[PDB]
RNA sequence: AGAACCUUACCUGGUCUUGACAUCCACGGAAGUUUUCAGAGAUGAGAAUGUGCCUUCGGGAACCGUGAGACAGGUGCUGCAU
RNA sequence: GGCCGGGAACUCAAAGGAGACUGCCAGUGAUAAACUGGAGGAAGGUGGGGAUGACGUCAAGUCAUCAUGGCCCUUACGACCAGGGCUACACACGUGCUACAAUGGCGCAUACAAAGAGAAGCGACCUCGCGAGAGCAAGCGGACCUCAUAAAGUGCGUCGUAGUCCGGAUUGGAGUCUGCAACUCGACUCCAUGAAGUCGGAAUCGCUAGUAAUCGUGGAUCAGAAUGCCACGGUGAAUACGU
């Protein structure tokens, strides 16, 4: 067997527990947009590869056609409701 | 790819040379943007088989019209035999 | 006085010159805030100079051309490192353990015959 | 198909080009077409001259076609008149003041084209191919070539069914790119069908 | 300033060719700039392998155009004629320029 | 509040909203607004008389979608009703440029119909 | 239509129509130039132009200013 | 890997039958250039220039038209003959 | 303004070498093969990707690329020419592209690519031009100029679920270029339409890293005619318990 891919820690905070999250809410290779999505939701709110990955995917996967101003900020509400 | 089909290319290339270099290079200037003439333009009508549009651009080995390559002058099938047998300089298999 | 390290990543090719003092970074005759900064390409260039004693004691001079925003940012990061191990060899191990020493060899795949994106075979849904 | 052509894949390797001129796109098609024109009426007029290779090269607006033959006497003639007459047929079918160089092909039955041609020559003469194809098989062994393969193709003997048989002897590492594989083909225009021949000559490493 | 531009299909002919000018020309009145290697243009052809329907094969070919810019810098009376009699390296584009 | 009668925008910008006319689009529904000094940030019902009247004189000269595609009609009728081949294409749901009508004729000929 | 000048006609009718425009109206004349455009002088003329099977006459009406003649020479006739 | 004619192998109509394409025999005219006229053109009926290198005097050196013949020609058919 | 002296450092360019070899170490494994990790190293365990397809398998396909056995018509399915076909629909299905939008769309400033091609050619500047663009015309047969401002991305504003600012089919007037000639059966645009499409059924396809997924770039063929092909780059993922 082989281990899971090792990703460099999120440069902005130098922490590994945030890069994996921003890579899956990402769409179509648009990482640059991803920070515009989640950092606005994060910087302004103020085996380990099975259950954390699956549960956190469920959070991202319900923001496609909810029909409001912008799901960019709706997911901020969703995580605010979650938190 | 017929001797009958091939013969009309020689008929057309050798005939498109004169009227293009003698009449079309002189008369088509009038019909271009120069600011045309109804009766004058009738001179272009009279010859038919002298035009760059009359091209088939067939292979130079077997007279095959399809799959041409202007760099080599041949078709798909003939360049493979004429190159990889070693008869085209500098051409090898591309691997990278 | 300049200590130099090239750095290069994914068709980018940087040139980094390290000088002592004033901790200022100049990239393509421009500061890094206006040219790279405020995206994830602001902190990433300074990751090596920040894990080691902070920039203010090291003057930079960077002339990078080619590649992309991230490729140049990775190239510059590699450029600063190569320059600063030539500066001092005491921090030889610190960066390699941090992982900035190694140069990435992951090029982009060449587009190949028969595949739609060179690793995405065309759809053959029905038979 | 299944196999790669051994000579062309080694074009960037020990096998050298037999057409070496540098020309631009404008004359590249014309020169290449001129090469086929000079070649087509060079092998046809030397079908019984043991022509091995016809190498073309254009130093400066004048091609120098050197012909690899195992019997230069027939190509040269008596005091070079045959090369002279072939020269002025090349010189006016290539547009350049061409000259024809000649090179003896030592050890003739060890050339891929010659073996393919020699078998093809004594194949339409109504002889059984089993002994005929072994003759190239046997002859190459005493004169080196520690590896060879001589394959024959469809319509083997008077019959309605095509067959194939290759009868390898020695070692033929065609995967090895520095194998220096001498390979050439030929076809036999028999009263029935068409018979193609294919021969590989492994003349040692590099 | 005598620009010299060589062109061949393999470097094992141009390298021998480019060294020839750097040596033969540089006898008394040449301060040759050097066998400057310019980017080698390489063009590729994807010919369809099969004579018929089979399409996915698409073999690939390549021709590389190596070039050098020897570029002797003084047009010495010797060099402007010494460069002339040399015509070796049969397939090579030797473009003499001012 | 009738720029051309039908084809009125509502509660949006000046230029982009006024592409709602179906006789003028993005390019010739911005000059008509610019002919009276309009702001790009005016809501459709938020304008005043001063801008509306200064356009009604300069927009009534053009046609309406209610009139345009039926002033196209007699062009298709007075000219195109004969055995003209483009008018032959105007007969049984058939493309007029001549593009492949085997398939890909699903607007005029319309739905799937054996 | 894109020509915007000198609406072309092939030779196939200039050798017949543009030689006897003023003679009158006659039996339709053989024509292989449907790739053309009608000049206004041909009012009432019947010009038999080859659609591929036979030569189809053209009835020049004044609905036309720059429309074509092969526009009135249909060939893919079905049903 | 690229269909407005050509393309294209299909068809309607007109046309040519040693043929559009190849070679051989003979007769002529140099070819080429400028032309018109009928036809859609393929062509046909005509009008001018040229008649060029040898011309060892013929005829070649080229081409064009014509005459009978061999022959040509075929994207015609079998890929289970290859 | 690398613009010029000038520097030959550096990128870069193209030639040649060195470097990666379970080489070393620990452990497992019969001590071995081998494996597990670590060290050094840029690269770690054939570092990565290409080319390379064994005897044979399908009487697989091609007589229409070519060659070819046999067969067939030789004032003829031969041949030329003009025309029109080849693109015709009433459908059944692939393969796609366009998409079906609020990680967004529109407006403005707006940065960073590689890889290619250019002589009946790429064609710059300027001007006209709503544009197809047009006129003039420098340079370039090219690390010298053009193609060619790369978009995505960034900053601000805006559009607020509106079958819509999306989306472009469809249809009209005019064009713009190519050619004897575009309606059949060219492309694209100025202007103008403006519908079907808001994620789609069982089913199934591709994918383990610079990979899927986007966005642009060039090239072939090509008088003119890319949702297709080939190649280039940018941004750039997530997963693997096991048969």
């Amino acid at each position: 067997v082989i281990g899971q891919r090792k990703i460099l820690p999120d440069p902005k905070f130098g922490s590994e527990l945030l890069a994996k999250f921003v890579n899956i809410l990402m769409v179509d290779g648009k990482k640059s947009t991803a920070e515009s999505i989640v950092y606005s939701a994060l910087e302004t709110l103020a085996r380990p590869v099975r259950r954390n990955a699956l549960a956190m995917r469920w959070i991202v996967e319900a923001a496609r056609k909810r029909g409001d101003k912008s799901m960019a900020l709706r997911l901020a509400n969703e995580l605010s409701d979650a938190a | 790819a017929k001797q009958s089909m091939k013969a009309r290319e020689v008929k057309r290339v050798a005939l498109a040379d004169k009227y293009f270099a003698k009449r079309a290079e002189l008369k088509a200037i009038i019909s271009d943007v120069n600011a045309r003439w109804n009766a004058v333009l009738k001179l272009q009508t009279l010859p038919r088989d002298s035009s760059p549009s009359r091209q088939r651009n067939r292979c130079r080995q077997t007279g095959r019209p399809h799959g041409f390559l202007r760099k080599f002058g041949l078709s798909r099938i003939k360049v493979r035999e004429a190159a990889m047998r070693g008869e085209i300089p500098g051409l090898k298999k591309a691997s990278w | 006085n300049q200590y130099y390290g090239t750095g290069r990543r994914k068709s980018s090719a940087a040139r980094v010159f390290i000088k002592p003092g004033n901790g200022k970074i100049v990239i393509n005759q421009r500061s890094l805030e206006q040219y790279f900064g405020r995206e994830t390409a602001r902190m990433v260039v300074r990751q090596p100079l920040e894990l080691v004693d902070m920039v203010e004691k090291l003057d930079l001079y960077i002339t990078v051309k080619g590649g992309g925003i991230s490729g140049q940012a990775g190239a510059i990061r590699h450029g600063i490192t190569r320059a600063l191990m030539e500066y001092d060899e005491s921090l030889r191990s610190e960066l390699r353990k941090a992982g900035f020493v190694t140069r990435d060899a992951r090029q982009v795949e060449r587009k190949k015959v028969g595949l739609r994106k060179a690793r995405r075979r065309p759809q053959f849904s029905k038979r | 198909g299944q196999k790669v052509h051994p000579n062309g894949i080694r074009l960037g390797i020990v096998k050298p080009w037999n057409s070496t001129w540098f020309a631009n796109t404008k004359e590249f098609a014309d020169n290449l077409d001129s090469d086929f024109k000079v070649r087509q009426y060079l092998t046809k007029e030397l079908a019984k001259a043991s022509v091995s290779r016809i190498v073309i090269e254009r130093p400066a607006k004048s091609i120098r076609v050197t012909i690899h033959t195992a019997r230069p006497g027939i190509v040269i003639g008596k005091k070079g008149e045959d090369v002279e007459k072939l020269r002025k047929v090349v010189a006016d079918i290539a547009g350049v003041p061409a000259q024809i160089n000649i090179a003896e092909v030592r050890k003739p039955e060890l050339d891929a084209k010659l073996v393919a041609d020699s078998i093809t020559s004594q194949l339409e003469r109504r002889v059984m191919f089993r002994r005929a194809m072994k003759r190239a098989v046997q002859n190459a062994m005493r004169l080196g070539a520690k590896g060879i393969k001589v394959e024959v193709s469809g319509r083997l003997g008077g019959a309605e069914i095509a067959r194939t048989e290759w009868y390898r002897e020695g070692r033929v590492p065609l995967h090895t790119l520095r194998a220096d594989i001498d390979y050439n083909t030929s076809e036999a225009h028999t009263t029935y069908g068409v018979i193609g021949v294919k021969v590989w000559i492994f003349k040692g490493e590099i | 300033r005598i620009r010299i531009r060589l062109k061949a299909f393999d470097h094992r002919l141009i390298d021998q060719a480019t060294a020839e000018i750097v040596e033969t020309a540089k006898r008394t009145g040449a301060q040759v700039r050097g066998p400057i290697p310019l980017p080698t243009r390489k063009e590729r052809f994807t010919v369809l392998i099969s004579p018929h329907v089979n399409k996915d094969a698409r073999d690939q070919y390549e021709i590389r155009t190596h070039l050098r810019l020897v570029d002797i810098v003084e047009p010495t009376e010797k060099t402007v004629d010494a460069l002339m009699r040399l015509d070796l390296a049969a397939g090579v584009d030797v473009q003499i320029s001012l | 509040a009738r720029i051309a009668g039908i084809n009125i925008p509502d509660h949006k910008h000046a230029v982009i909203a006024l592409t709602s006319i179906y006789g003028v689009g993005k390019t010739r529904s911005k000059a008509i607004l610019a002919a009276a000094g309009i702001a790009e940030d005016v809501k459709i019902s938020e304008l005043s008389e001063g801008q509306i009247d200064t356009l009604r004189d300069e927009v009534a000269k053009f046609v309406v979608e209610g009139d345009l595609r039926r002033e196209i009609s007699m062009s298709i009728k007075r000219l195109m009703d004969l055995g003209c081949y483009r008018g032959l294409r105007h007969r049984r749901g058939l493309p007029v440029r001549g593009q492949r009508t085997k398939t890909n004729a699903r607007t005029r000929k319309g739905p799937r119909k054996p | 239509r894109s020509l915007k000048k000198g609406p072309f006609i092939d030779l196939h009718l200039l050798k017949k129509v543009e030689k006897a425009v003023e003679s009158g109206d006659k039996k339709p004349l053989r024509t292989w130039s449907r790739r053309s455009t009608i000049f206004p002088n041909m009012i009432g003329l019947t010009i038999a132009v080859h659609n591929g099977r036979q030569h189809v006459p053209v009835f020049v009406t004044d609905e036309m200013v720059g429309h074509k003649l092969g526009e009135f020479a249909p060939t893919r006739t079905y049903r």
